[PDB]
Order: structure tokens, then sequence, then C-alpha cells
RNA sequence: AAGGCGGCCCCCUGGACGAAGACUGACGCUCAGGUGCGAAAGCGUGGGGAGCAAACAGGAUUAGAUACCCUGGUAGUCCACGCCGUAAACGAUGUCGACUUGGAGGUUGUGCCCUUGAGGCGUGGCUUCCGGAGCUAACGCGUUAAGUCGACCGCCUGGGGA
């Protein structure tokens, strides 16, 4: 219905939950999948492989704009790094860019406390 | 302290040379005039009490030198008591 | 340990 | 003697992402690594060095 | 006396007023006893990040040795004045004369 | 000086150290009371308010959860103006001076040298790790002493009560 053919991927890693997202290079979102609802629920949510199923999912419902050249933005130091971009390349698509854009503060806000166990 | 056209000035006003710049009165003169430089800086910064500790530190150095002439030759003890403006 | 010390005050006997 | 102009000396005493390599790896002088150090906070006001690879 | 390097630049659609500017400040500065070592124009720069929204900006260098009645003025018309977006002055520790690397490689 | 002190730039201002000489001529050391500074919490007045977070709200945990863990959240944390003057405020070593084998370094200068390289040779200020003699109950200290001495001051006299 639209074609684009550049896709910008800003994916999240956090230590509970991975999520995929694909938009364009102009902040107009084009798709998301998340890996609590891939069937993937708190330990099993934290786990690699639910990271490889929520980025063929997402790309899945991208692929009526004709996306060939996607670039990959990771955020995060959650695991899964490494299995949701193999999962891109399995998904039929040409790999350009990976951007690590996890952000880092100069120590703007205080942290908050331990947890201790 | 202060620059050199008022270091060397002043050294030439109470000393009896050019090289008379070592003596007891030349010192009194050198912490004289710094306490009066700095009285218009300490009544806005009051809360700068780092600074503070150097200048009680020449209020200290000045009184221990107004004591060797004083307890030596009182003739030029009481010169230069009225000369800078001292006693209160 | 100072005898200057103790012409201020002597030794403390209990 | 250093200075902030001479870019292309600063381009060989950063990172790819404006991070600022310290003397463990390039062996230079300490005197030196705290004049350099506030020759780059200088040009990073002036936009002459990115703060990160990310913009 | 101090030894000042003056750094400001100009907004990029202001840059035609850069040379009435440089006359305008500099009679200000000789007239009370300034003295000067350094005009030099290099025209817009690539910034390497975005400020105000803007690229290419104009760049204007400057070496000022002046007592401290300039420094009271000058940085208040800096802010005054919307053309210049960053205004910062340093000291120096003497009066230099020596061309910038950016006019001996342009 | 210590508690401490970290974006950049300007203004005001403090001490420390090195080189070359000139100059005063013991002008010094030390410190009871006295004087000032002094982490953070807290208190008074008036502002300010992101984030964090006593009390407290809610959910799990549990025998109970008051705590832990999680979601929120006031005082406070921020600034001005005072007051409070306590810390494991520790190098758990009061200050000052004099000497007594030394290395690995760091920092900061200075002097000379086929400048024959940011080097060679010395020489002061600051600082860490080893270690001989010696000392110490051991641990360890050991040219920055807890080695050998001098000058002065503070403090301790079984534990608990306290
Ligand atoms: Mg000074
Ligand atoms: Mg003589
Ligand atoms: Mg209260
Ligand atoms: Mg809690
Ligand atoms: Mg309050
Ligand atoms: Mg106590
Ligand atoms: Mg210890
Ligand atoms: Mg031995
Ligand atoms: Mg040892
Ligand atoms: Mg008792």
């Amino acid at each position: 219905r639209k074609q684009v053919s550049d896709g910008v991927a800003h994916i999240h890693a956090s230590f509970n939950n991975t999520i995929v997202t694909i938009t364009d290079r102009q902040g107009n979102a084009l798709g998301w999948a998340t890996a609590g609802g891939s069937g993937f629920r708190g330990s099993r949510k934290s786990t690699p492989f639910a990271a490889q199923v929520a980025a063929e999912r997402c790309a899945d419902a991208v692929k009526e704009y004709g996306i060939k050249n996607l670039e990959v933005m990771v955020k995060g130091p959650g695991p899964g790094r490494e299995s949701t971009i193999r999962a891109l390349n399995a998904a039929g698509f040409r790999i350009t860019n990976i951007t690590d854009v996890t952000p880092i503060p100069h120590n703007g806000c205080r942290p908050p406390k331990k947890r201790r166990v | 302290s202060l620059s050199t056209e008022a270091t060397a000035k002043i050294v030439s006003e109470f000393g009896r040379d050019a090289n008379d710049t070592g003596s007891t009165e030349v010192q009194v003169a050198l912490l004289t005039a710094q306490i009066n430089h700095l009285q218009g800086h300490f009544a806005e910064h009051k809360k700068d009490h780092h600074s503070r500790r150097g200048l009680l530190r020449m209020v200290s150095q000045r009184r221990k030198l107004l004591d060797y002439l004083k307890r030596k030759d009182v003739a030029r003890y009481t010169q230069l008591i009225e000369r800078l403006g001292l006693r209160r | 340990a100072t005898v200057n010390q103790l012409v201020r005050k002597p030794r403390a006997r209990k | 003697e250093i200075d902030y102009k001479d870019i292309a000396t600063l381009k060989n005493y950063i990172t790819e992402s404006g991070k600022i390599v310290p003397s463990r790896i390039t062996g230079t002088r300490a005197k030196y690594q705290r004049q350099l150090a506030r020759a780059i906070k200088r040009a990073r006001y002036l936009s002459l060095l990115p703060y990160t690879d990310r913009h | 006396m101090r030894h000042y390097e003056i750094v400001f630049m100009v907004h990029p659609d202001q840059s035609e007023q850069v040379p009435g500017m440089i006359e305008r400040y500099t009679a200000a500065i000789t007239g009370a006893e300034g003295k000067i070592h350094r005009l030099e124009d290099w025209g817009r720069r690539q910034l390497a990040y975005p400020i105000n929204k803007l690229h290419k900006a104009h760049y204007v260098l400057m070496n000022v040795e002046a007592p401290q009645e300039v420094i009271d003025e000058l940085e208040t018309t800096f802010r005054f004045n919307d053309a210049v977006i960053r205004s910062m002055v340093m000291r120096t520790k003497h009066a230099v004369t020596e061309a910038s690397p950016m006019v001996k490689a342009k």
C-alpha cells in the first residue's frame, strides 16, 4: 500500500524483555513485536530464543512496504543481542548498518539503591 | 600580592635604596597594603573561608613583625604606626 | 612523660 | 605549546566515538595528558569534535 | 595587561553582517589602549554536531590585548545580540601572533 | 590545615614549589584557656522540585513481614539566610627540627651535554610499593619511622557501671 524501502530497527534489550520495532528513517513506526506475547512468560521471556522469534514475527508484518535495506539500532544491555540480528538475515533481508544506540548518561540523575540478596 | 609597580614603589618609599627590601619595616608595608587591598573582597565574599585563612595568616605575620621593632627600637616603631595608620 | 607537663598537674594518685 | 586548533593531533588522541584515549595506550607524558584533556573540552564547546557516535 | 583569545561564531544567514561587527568592536577596544594581534575570517564551517537546529556555522577567530574594561561590555552585547549563538573567551600566556591551522590549510 | 575538592569560560582571591642573586639579622619553635573552620543527618525562615528516597500507601514473601523484593510516595536531598559542631572526622600515628644502607616507580622542576630523538648526566619539591641494620608483643614500621635524640602540648590507669 506504500513503498519506503528504507528500514530502521530500534530493537530493545532489557534484562526482563526484548522488544523489536521496525520504523523508517523519519520516525514513522511500521511495526513491533514483544517477547511477552510470543508465548514466553517470565523466565522464558528472558531467553535469547525469545528474541529469535520476536525479530522474525516483527519482520513478517513489515514486508508490505517492500523493505530490503534496513538499519539495526541496538539499545540496551540485556541478553539476546546476537539472536535478534541473525533472525533478521534469516527473514530474507540485506543487512546494511548495525549501530549501538544504548543511552549513556553523563551522571545526570542518581541511580537507585542496590539489590542485596 | 600586588603588581610590579605597586611592589617596587613602596620598597622605595620606606627603604634607604632599591636594595633595602628585606628589612622589617618594608615587610610590614607589604602586609599593610595587602590587608587594605582585601577590605572590599571579604565583605562581598564572607563565605570564602579558605581565602580567610590566607588573610588571617598575614594578620598574624604582621603582628609578629611589629613586636620585633617594638622590643628593639621604639623610635622607628612610633614612626611606622602612624605613617600607616595602626594601633587603632 | 614530660616534666614540664607535671609542673601544671602532678601524677594523680588513686 | 599544544593547542586546541590543530584538530588533526586531536583526531589521533580520540576514538571514533569521540572518547579520550588515556596515556596507557598512547604512551604520552602526564604533563601533556592534563593539557590534552582540557584542550579537547575547549573544542567540545566549539562543535569541533563529536561527543558520541550517537549523533 | 591581560591577553585574551575571543572566539565567537555568527549565525549563517547573517554572514554578510560580519565585516560590520569587526570594525565597530575594534574602535571601542583600540580607543581605550587595546591592542590587536590576530583577525582571521574563515567563512562557513561544517559542525561536528548540530546546534540551534542549524548547519554550516560561520567562524571568526580573534586575539585581543586589552584591559578589563572591554571584558565587561563585549560579553554582554554578545548575549544581547541574537546573531552570535556561542561566545567564548579565554586567557592566554602572552601576546601571540601566529596563523591558525585553518588558514594555513585553506 | 582538615572535613574535603571534578563540564567548560570569565572576574576576584589564597597557599605550595623551583632557579639566580640581593636584603633584614633569631625576627624562632610550641601551645592551657580563648578564637575560627569543620562530612552527612536534623532544626528555624523563605523559595525550589526532575530523579532518588525515612515515615507511610499497595502487592508478594511468611508462622507473623513490621524488614528483605517490587509498584508508588511526603519530609529531606537543591538555593538563600542562620543555628546545630557531632563521625570508623583513620595514616585508627599531635606539631617542629637534626642525623642513620638502600631499590622499583609515579608526579613536578632545574643545571649541563657529539641538541647528534620526546634522549645522556646530575640535582631539589611531592607520593606509593618492597626491604637491610635497628626497633616492636607480634602484625609490621624501616630516610615520609612505629630507628637513634631534642623542644613543647594533649591524653590513658582492670572490665562493666559510664
Ligand atoms: Mg599566586
Ligand atoms: Mg648586614
Ligand atoms: Mg523541622
Ligand atoms: Mg522497601
Ligand atoms: Mg529544610
Ligand atoms: Mg568523637
Ligand atoms: Mg591503613
Ligand atoms: Mg631484614
Ligand atoms: Mg618496609
Ligand atoms: Mg573506671
